[PDB]
């Protein structure tokens, strides 16, 4: 198979398609709560700038490497989106996948509405991002932290970019529900995640699909990602403050 | 042998009441069991021991079902 | 074409034996041939200048078993013996040789050759009684 | 690196003398660079010298299940590879467009001919069958590769002998050389390529060219033909422009030259078996020339292994024992515990805020 | 113990400025090098030079055990090579294995050494390749057989030098106590002084 890896076993089926323990319930909460997040920012030493962010489920650790040598007149922004192989109900094949090229799209597309490459000629940014766990919503985490390691590092920027996720219920009356976890999310029929300037006031990024087909749920699932973008913004304020302060008095 | 009978030990074609070979041990394979055994009776009348085994009943009836096949 | 038929269908191998199907063999070399260890001289009782040992054998009898030697006494009677050879020295329990004698039941002849069930000189000199050379055997009497 | 360039002299040269029919090395034009092969000790395994060429062919076989479709035959990989040393040029992932018309070549000779017999290499159907899988490699680059490269597979294959197996009812078994004597493959014929190339626009040809004559050349035309009368493939390729008797011409002088080749191959063939039959010693190592500076032969030799005990003893005796402070680890909740200076408080909290 | 049968050829290939070939019995390999050349510039090293070593098998493709034991011999040649007084330019080893009876690794890092020599590169001093297997009781076995090697728990194998004879490079497979591995080392030691021996009388004769 592969030449640069140890090989095993050909074929490998997980017991997860053998359990014989059947899918349980969910259950049911309030759909006007956010999970408690903690944000700690200049983790890593060796790295020119990064951050770790943990809420509930979610493990994403994210670093920054400063600009190298090599649209000029402006310089690029490279990225890079990988998630560990213990991660999920499933193994993942270590050499990629469609799922994390997409997901690194969807991020590239949502970090430099925020940055202003036209102070870097000729050179260019590569940010790196690692989930070491996923127990809610993913997308709402790679964004935001990839975003406090950019503003940790000492690069110049419009704004933050702050992220949040929502998924859809599937009983016959839905009602669209605010930081899902994977026991509300594997059984939701759509899914929403919004990347939102707080001060700027505008929308960064934004992704959707699903079964909901009415142009009316959709503005109060974008509205409400809205307000999560500027409930979740108090904490991410007071960790680049803590981080600046530790990191003055570390002279 | 004493897995049948004595009717059944009778050489009557030729008005015996035993008969086998003894005088071709190279071209077949009854005649090395009886060396091996004749060689082991004049060995073991001296009153001692003739270390490791020579056969069993199951062992010797497939050998003779496979003898008389060849 | 017709002999090779005749062999594949009753079941009855034409294959010369393997490396170490052969080298476990008595070493009949001439710097070297084969001749009796002293010790089991003594432990067995020869024979060789008492007594007569001869045969008649078909033609082309290039192994003989078949002998036998009568004689008369200090008294006068008739002394009857059978003497077949004890080939059992160079077939050790749970061998090679073993095994493939095991395996090749009986000796198969069809009317141009015979078919060794040994190797083709372990007997087809060391075996049979030829030239007045020392021997191995079983004398009854 | 790149190699050395090509002057405008040298070009000069081979085109006087190629127009005189003359050559460097003293060869006149239909004629072959002489071979010689080396057997190694295992089976399938040979050396071929043509000229100053060196191709290493090595066969080997092992046991898998046979797809889905053809569930009685089985199958015969091959890969050519050029390595770094055949010359200074070649380059691992430099040069992909060599490599490809040669395995081409390798493959639509030796696979299409229908020579080998993978009819006879089935153990059950839809189970366990033999895969064999050829490998030659290039060592030293001296012009004409593939006619070395297909003579050493020809000899690989004609040397091979696999291992042996019995089947009877429905139960399997596997042997070794020592309990079953290793048996020969099934070939049909012997498909031995032949290359041509031409000089001023087909005027003039030549039989088998060396590198420097590869590089005064416009194109090259390979015929790839069995023994008997038979033709397998052919292809033109370079910068030619053909005409038909020459085609014809060139079938000749293949079918004279394969006919020779394979003279020789047998007869070497032979001899070798009559060596590995005789009992005398063979093997890449009773090859090296003795009348020559570079070869050396050494009997074994105890060294003398009668101190080692008493060094190793003192040694070990004279070295300082292993210290006696012994560290402690400290518990801060079940799951984490520290070991080292240490941290001055219980756990870091509300340093901040 | 005894060394087995040994043999060695010279300027075998025409292309190369040195080549070599070394066969310890009946296993062999083959070896060639191409002097100070020039190198790509995103590689190339100020003050010193840049080595490039490639090992290849005869069945299968290299993978990660293979440079994994070419990591060994780059950084074995690393301690021997003079590479300040070749700056801006590069000197790559190549080994190439021919047949294998057992141990490859010391009969690879002779034909490097013997490579290197004829290539004509600066060199420090020479260095030499032993392996050891000590059976299942303690029974030292020097440079074995692989009949010897499936049945032994444990093989090592050391590079050493020429001059003071220290040690270079251990690779070790096996699990063993220390006793046996100074036991180990120092017939090692007593090994290569008939190694260097052959590459004495070799040269000697050469230049005749």
């Amino acid at each position: 198979g592969d030449h640069r890896r140890i090989r095993g076993p050909e074929e490998s089926q997980p017991p997860q398609l053998y359990a014989a323990d059947e899918e349980e319930a969910p259950g049911t909460r309030d759909p006007t709560r956010l999970r408690p997040v903690y944000a700690r920012a200049g983790l890593l030493s060796q790295a020119k700038g990064s951050a770790y962010l943990e809420a509930g489920g979610t493990k994403v650790l994210c670093a920054v490497s400063g600009p190298r040598q090599a649209a000029a007149l402006r310089g690029r922004l490279l990225c890079d989106f990988r998630r560990a192989p213990f991660a999920g109900r499933r193994r993942r094949a270590p050499p990629g996948g469609c799922e994390e090229r997409e997901l690194a799209l969807a991020l590239q597309e949502a970090l430099e509405p925020a940055v202003r490459l036209g102070r870097y000629p000729r050179a260019q940014l590569e940010v790196s991002a690692l989930l070491l766990e996923d127990g809610g919503s993913a997308l709402a985490a790679a964004l935001t932290a990839a975003a406090l390691a950019l503003a940790d590092a000492g690069v110049e920027m419009y704004d933050l970019v702050v992220g949040c996720g929502l998924s859809l219920a599937p009983g016959p009356a839905p009602t669209w529900l605010l930081d899902p976890t994977r026991l509300e999310e594997e059984r939701a029929a759509a899914g929403l995640t919004v990347a939102l300037m707080p001060v700027l006031n505008q929308v960064a990024g934004l992704l959707g699909s699903g079964e909901g087909g009415l142009t009316e749920s959709w503005a109060e699932a974008v509205r409400l990602g809205l307000e999560g973008c500027q409930r979740l913004y108090p904490v991410l304020q007071q960790s680049l403050v803590r981080a600046a302060r530790r990191r003055g008095a570390a002279a | 042998t004493g897995s049948c009978a004595e009717e059944e030990f009778h050489h009557y074609g030729l008005a015996l009441d035993k008969y086998t070979h003894f005088t071709s041990p190279i071209r077949r394979y009854s005649d090395i069991v009886v060396h091996r055994l004749l060689m082991a009776a004049i060995s073991k009348d001296k009153k001692m021991e003739i270390k490791g085994n020579l056969f069993s009943n199951k062992d010797l009836e497939e050998l003779c079902r496979h003898i008389n096949n060849r | 074409g017709e002999i090779a038929t005749i062999l594949v269908e009753n079941s009855i191998s034409v294959i010369p034996f393997s490396e170490a199907q052969m080298c476990e063999m008595p070493v009949n070399t001439p710097e070297s041939p084969w001749k009796v260890s002293p010790e089991e001289e003594q432990k067995r009782k020869d024979l060789r200048k008492s007594h007569l040992v001869f045969s008649i054998d078909p033609k082309g009898c290039e192994d003989v078993n078949d002998t036998l030697s009568v004689r008369t006494l200090n008294n006068g009677n008739l002394e009857l013996g059978v003497h077949i050879a004890d080939v059992t020295h160079f077939v050790a329990p749970n061998s090679y040789i073993d095994i493939e004698a095991r395996t090749r039941a009986t000796t198969y002849y069809l009317a141009d050759r015979r078919y060794d069930m040994l190797p083709s000189v372990l007997s087809a000199d060391l075996c049979s009684l030829l030239g007045g050379v020392d021997r191995y055997a079983v004398s009854i009497m | 690196m790149k190699e050395t360039p090509l002057s405008n002299c040298e070009r000069r040269f081979l085109l006087r003398a190629i127009e005189e029919k003359k050559r460097l090395d003293g060869r006149q034009t239909y004629d072959y660079r002489n071979i010689r092969i080396s057997f190694g000790t295992d089976y399938g395994c040979c050396i071929v010298e043509l000229g100053k060429t060196r191709v290493l062919g090595q066969v080997s076989c092992e046991l898998v299940s046979p797809k889905l479709n053809r569930a009685t035959e089985g199958i015969l990989f091959f890969n050519l590879e050029l390595s770094q040393m055949a010359a200074p040029a070649f380059e691992p992932g430099r040069q992909s467009d060599l490599l490809v018309k040669l395995n081409r070549l390798m493959e639509r000779c030796l696979r299409n001919s229908k020579c080998i017999d993978t009819e006879s290499l089935c153990v059950v159907a839809g189970e366990k069958v033999w895969q064999i899988r050829v490998d030659l490699h290039l060592l030293n680059h001296d012009g004409n590769i593939i006619d070395a490269a297909s003579i050493a597979a020809i000899v690989a294959l004609c040397h091979f002998r696999r291992p042996d197996v019995s089947v009877q009812g429905d139960e399997v078994t596997l042997y070794t050389p020592e309990e079953r004597d290793p048996v020969p493959l099934s070939i049909h014929h012997m498909p031995i390529c032949v290359s041509f190339a031409f000089f001023q626009q087909g005027t003039y040809l030549l039989v088998d060219p060396n590198e420097r004559e590869e590089r005064v050349m416009d194109g090259l035309l390979v015929i790839a033909m069995n023994k008997h009368r038979e033709i397998c493939t052919i292809q033109s390729s370079g910068g030619i422009m053909l005409l038909k008797d020459q085609v014809l011409r060139c079938s000749k002088i293949a079918g004279v030259k394969v006919a020779e080749i394979t003279e020789l191959i047998l007869k070497a063939l032979e001899n070798d078996q009559k060596v590995r039959k005789e009992g005398g010693k063979f093997g890449f190592a009773e090859s090296i020339a003795n009348q020559r500076i570079t070869a050396f032969k050494m009997e074994k030799a105890p060294i003398d292994t009668s101190d080692v005990e008493e060094k190793a003893e003192e040694i070990i005796a004279e070295a300082e024992p292993p210290s006696e402070v012994v560290s402690t680890p400290v518990l801060w909740t079940p799951g984490t515990a520290q070991i080292g200076e240490g941290v001055e408080n219980s756990w870091g909290d509300l340093e901040d805020s | 113990c005894s060394l087995r049968h040994f043999a060695c050829e010279q300027n075998l290939l025409s292309r190369p400025d040195g080549s070599a070939s070394f066969l310890q019995g009946d296993t062999s390999v083959l070896a060639g090098v191409y002097g100070p050349a020039e190198v790509k510039v995103s590689k190339e090293i100020f003050n010193k030079a840049t080595l490039e070593v490639i090992l290849r098998p005869k069945i299968g493709l290299p993978g990660v055990a293979e440079k994994s034991r070419e990591r060994l011999i780059r950084n074995t040649c690393e301690a021997v090579v003079l590479g300040t007084l070749h700056p801006r330019t590069s000197i790559t080893v190549v080994l190439q294995v021919v047949s294998d009876a057992g141990s490859l690794l010391a009969c690879c890092l002779n034909a490097a050494c013997m490579a290197l020599v004829d290539a004509g590169v600066p060199m420090r001093a020479l260095f030499c390749g032993v392996a050891c297997a000590l059976d299942s009781d303690g029974t030292l076995v020097l440079d074995p057989t692989s009949k010897q090697e499936k049945e032994a728990r444990a093989v090592l194998t050391f590079a050493l030098d020429s001059v003071e004879r220290k040690l270079l490079m251990s690779s070790t497979k096996g699990l063993y106590s220390d006793t046996e591995l100074q036991q180990c080392l120092a017939a090692a030691q007593a090994a290569s002084q008939h190694v260097f021996r052959f590459y004495r009388e070799s040269l000697q004769r050469r230049y005749s």
